[PDB]
């Protein structure tokens, strides 16, 4: 209702922080160095600059690090030569830029994120050609959270999750507690989801394995051994969930406080029942 | 009698750094104003014709309760009459002389009012470099009124100031040494001694011998009387710190307990009484959402160490050879890259290259500095279809590569 | 449309005569050393002359004219652009191949060398000093790749970009 008209008013500029850091990779840069630079700069993803044609060509995310590993990984006895040798330019051959103006509406941002099925949108100034910031779903929802008392209460916020039918509740991609990392990466490529609930033999979620937990392989340099279990990979940091009867507002508050991208919808115990993601919430607050 | 636009001019109130200031009185009502007189010929004789234009364009847009308001400026074939607010209280300097010192209950209030005026200037990119009790005026209700800018100047992004100006006292150590300075930290230094003069009745750095006076300033050693409490003493030492990086800022002063007590809430932008508008207050009170903190719950997207030692960034490039050799080296380096450039100084080049792909011109500024003793540093600065920031980086990269 | 007539020379009593007074003597007001009078004159040229202590005289630092009889009086040209402040300031106002100040300490404050506390978004940075903007900071070259960085401003925001560029 009023949330839609809200996002049609404010520009993307209103989300850009006062002082931020933006890492940029040239396309002729070695792909292994870039992945290491994401770790050393604390950045999750970087725009790609093609020096020859003088224009931004796309983004390099952790999803690319997953695609590379899964495509070329023979064994822990042999190194991944291509990961060691490929350039960002050359790998983009084996495997169109979507961006948005800072003067564009916040509604156009959410739409663009969904239409193209992306998670991080480059905010590029059409005046200078410079890249300013990378929009995400977390940034957008946390922004709207700052105005839920200024643009007071639509009716659906008080409705339960089961009533609103928000999220996926069929064919949930999960991994076992002993699932090899290589297998987990294969599920990431096949199903194109951002995280995988890790379950035990009983059927309860003991942990969660996000795409973000993959760069840790690049950080600890343990990427040449993808035979280890998914539990072993999550040892370095060793689960947010919700219910079907909880209101949408409670769920939104849960997400923005934890600053995570999704919640696991559980039953009476710890066994899954579905997944409510940030992309599911932003979609429901746009198709109204 | 002498009339200038319904106003009768009178006795000289005094002569500022630039111009003669005499009181004016309304022919019909007796309303008093102060009229600064600027001689157009003396303006054009110097290269300050464009400097006056800037000050007028900035002083006309100012509206602070503790800055002398400019009502209007009258233009004549020979002189400029700047009619501005008149205050009958006189200088603050004469106030500190009438009384012995100033009670800290009143001294604090005057200091709060002054610094409020200074902050307003700094937020409007203006630095008043001649801060002194003689330049702080009083009205009938004991309110500070900053005046006589003259030596003031603007602050550009990526630009330092050169001019050594102001009284021998009240002047920051960097100013008397003729070094480049940012601007704001200089005014803080003047406010430090002003507070000292306000509380003690004397000057922290004073000597009949001018060279010895500069020695004391660069030394940054001054006497702190015992009647000055522990709290206010720590504030003075912070404001008068010799090293401008260790020197306090207005935000630092605003957080000091001696400054916060009995502080009116109408004086500062983010105080409760100061204030689309509602939208900014929501965004401003979300500091962690727009700005980073400084060394709880680790952020979910915090990267682990790669543990290898973190690399350290440095300013531009360096050298240890002769200054002439460096300039001779960077000159032959621009030949191989076809750079067009004008010389502003023996160590300041304004180069420019034409982008062969987009057609746009890419220009930047070069400046050689002096570090330590036997060290040098070449500074790279950008100047305002592809991307300008990328153009600047790619232009710098080519020059750095083909430079030893 | 005021016009200032100021006498800087000495004297006990100074009068002003011109075409406006039909060459009659107008008493001037004295300050300390200044004898001045502000009149309302239209656009064009005006001939004037002073009268000091019983003797006709003119200002040497002013345009003069001879009326073919030896009489010498000053000349002032009241223009239309004399009554607007900015119009008055306006009228009052390469590619060579060639042929050191101390480094300001502010530029030594590298914004990428300071931690931000593990509580906020890793992309966030402290608000930069306005004087360090547009300046280039770099890393030491390792394995053929140069990394450049600078903090630029867009509107009221600040972006610190990093460019990994292999050479
Ligand atoms: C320091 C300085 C500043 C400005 C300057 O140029 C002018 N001085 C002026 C004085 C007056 C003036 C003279 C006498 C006056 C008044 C009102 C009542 N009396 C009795 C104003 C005027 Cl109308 C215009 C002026 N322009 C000259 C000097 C200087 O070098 O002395
Ligand atoms: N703005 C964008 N423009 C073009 N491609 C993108 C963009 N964002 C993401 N991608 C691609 O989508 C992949 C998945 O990343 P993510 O969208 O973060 O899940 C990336 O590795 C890119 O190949
Ligand atoms: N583990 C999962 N299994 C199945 N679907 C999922 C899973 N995680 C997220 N989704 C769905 O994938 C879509 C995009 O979510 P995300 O990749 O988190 O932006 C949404 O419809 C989610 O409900
Ligand atoms: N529902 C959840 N429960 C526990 N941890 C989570 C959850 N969602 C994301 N994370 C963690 O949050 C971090 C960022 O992941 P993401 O939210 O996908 O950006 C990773 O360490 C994830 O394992």
């Amino acid at each position: 209702s009023v949330y839609t008209s809200f996002m049609k008013s404010h520009r993307c500029y209103d989300l850009i922080p006062t002082s931020s850091k933006l890492v940029v990779f040239d396309t002729s840069l070695q792909v292994k160095k870039a992945f290491f630079a994401l770790v050393t700069n604390g950045v999750r993803a970087a725009p790609l600059w093609d020096s020859k044609k003088q224009s931004f060509v796309g983004m390099l995310t952790i999803t690319d690090f997953i695609n590379i590993l899964h495509r070329y990984y023979k064994s822990a006895l042999v190194q991944i030569y291509e990961l060691e040798e490929h350039k960002i330019e050359t790998w983009r051959e084996v495997y169109p830029l979507v961006c948005i103006s800072p003067n564009a509406s916040l509604f156009d941002a959410v739409s663009s994120l969904i239409r193209n099925k992306i998670h991080r949108l480059p905010v590029i100034d059409p005046e200078s050609g410079n890249t300013l910031y990378i929009l995400t779903h977390k940034r957008i929802l946390k922004f709207l959270k700052l105005f839920i008392t200024e643009f007071p209460k639509p009716e659906f916020m008080s409705k339960s999750l089961e009533e609103l039918q928000i999220g996926t509740y069929a064919n949930i991609a999960m991994v076992r507690t002993t699932t090899p990392v290589y297998v987990a990466l294969g599920i990431f490529v096949q199903h194109r989801v951002s995280a995988l609930p890790v379950v035990d033999e009983k059927g309860r979620v003991v942990d969660i394995y996000s795409k973000f937990d993959v760069i840790n392989l690049a950080a600890e340099k343990t990427y040449n051994n993808l035979d280890v279990s998914v539990t072993k990979a999550l040892q370095h940091r060793s689960v947010l969930k919700c219910y079907l009867h909880e209101t949408l507002e409670t769920i939104i508050n849960r997400l923005v406080e934890a600053e995570v991208h999704r919640l696991v919808v559980v039953d009476e115990n710890d066994v899954v029942k579905g997944i409510v993601s940030l992309s599911d919430i932003l979609q429901a607050l746009v198709l109204t | 009698r002498v009339k200038i636009g319904h106003y009768v001019l009178g006795d000289t109130l005094g002569v500022g750094t630039f111009g003669k200031v005499k009181i004016g009185e309304h022919q019909l009502t007796g309303h008093k104003v102060a009229v600064k007189i600027l001689n157009r010929q003396k303006i054009r004789s110097l290269d300050v014709v464009g400097k006056i234009k800037r000050e007028i364009q900035n002083l006309k847009l100012f509206r602070h309760p503790h800055i002398i308001k400019l009502y209007q400026v009258i233009s004549t074939p020979t002189d400029f009459f700047m009619v501005m607010e008149y205050v009958s209280g006189g200088e603050l300097f004469d106030y500190i002389c009438k009384h012995g010192r100033v009670e800290e209950m009143e001294a604090r209030r005057l200091f709060q009012q002054i610094l409020s005026a200074v902050d307003y200037c700094h937020r409007h990119m203006v630095v008043h470099r001649d801060l002194k009790p003689e330049n702080v005026l009083l009205d009938a209700h004991m309110n500070a009124k900053i005046a006589d800018f003259g030596l003031s100047n603007m602050m550009s992004d990526g630009e330092f100031l050169r001019t050594s100006c102001g009284s021998p006292n009240y002047a920051a150590p960097e100013v008397i040494s003729g070094r480049l300075y940012a601007g704001p930290e200089v005014d803080i230094w003047s406010c430090g001694v002003i507070l000292y003069a306000l509380l003690c009745g004397t000057l922290p750095f004073d000597d009949e011998h001018v060279p010895t006076l500069f020695k004391k300033i660069r030394g940054g050693v001054f006497y702190i009387p015992e009647y000055l409490n522990r709290s206010v003493a720590t504030l003075l030492m912070h404001m008068l710190q010799v090293d401008p990086l260790k020197r306090a800022t207005i935000k630092d002063i605003r957080e000091h307990e001696w400054f916060k007590q009995d502080l009116p809430s109408y004086l500062f932008p983010e105080d409760p009484s100061y204030d689309i508008i509602d939208n900014r207050r929501i965004m401003n009170q979300a500091s962690e959402f727009y700005l980073a903190s400084s060394p709880l719950k680790p952020h979910p997207e915090r990267m682990p160490p790669l543990a290898v030692k973190k690399a350290k960034w440095h300013l531009g490039i360096r050298s240890q050879s002769k200054p002439y050799d460096i300039m001779a080296e960077v000159y032959r380096a621009m030949k191989q890259l076809d750079f067009e450039w004008k010389v502003v100084n023996a160590y300041h080049l304004r180069v420019r290259r034409k982008n062969p792909v987009t057609g746009n011109y890419v220009k930047m500024s070069l400046q050689l500095y002096l570090v330590d003793n036997r060290s040098y540093l070449l500074d790279f600065k950008s100047i305002d279809l592809g991307s300008h920031t990328m153009d600047f980086f790619e232009m710098c990269a080519s020059l750095i590569t083909t430079l030893a | 449309r005021p016009t200032v007539f100021r006498w800087t020379g000495g004297g006990k009593e100074v009068y002003l005569s011109g075409s406006f007074n039909n060459w009659s003597k107008l008493p001037l007001t004295r300050s300390h050393n200044n004898f001045v009078a502000i009149l309302d004159l239209p656009e064009g040229e005006h001939q004037y002359k002073f009268f000091v202590d019983g003797q006709w005289t003119h200002d040497p630092s002013e345009p003069i004219v001879t009326s073919q009889l030896g009489t010498v009086n000053n000349i002032i040209q009241v223009k239309k652009t004399d009554f607007e402040v900015f119009d008055a300031l306006m009228v009052d106002s390469q590619e060579p191949y060639v042929c050191p100040p101390i480094l300001p300490p502010h530029l030594l404050q590298v914004i990428l060398n300071k931690d931000t506390g593990i509580s906020c978004d890793p992309a966030l940075l402290p608000e930069p000093n306005h004087v360090m903007l547009n300046h280039l900071y770099a890393l030491s070259i390792k394995d053929g790749v140069m990394v450049l960085s600078a903090t630029h401003r867009y509107k009221k925001k600040y972006v610190t970009t990093l460019l990994y560029k292999p050479i």
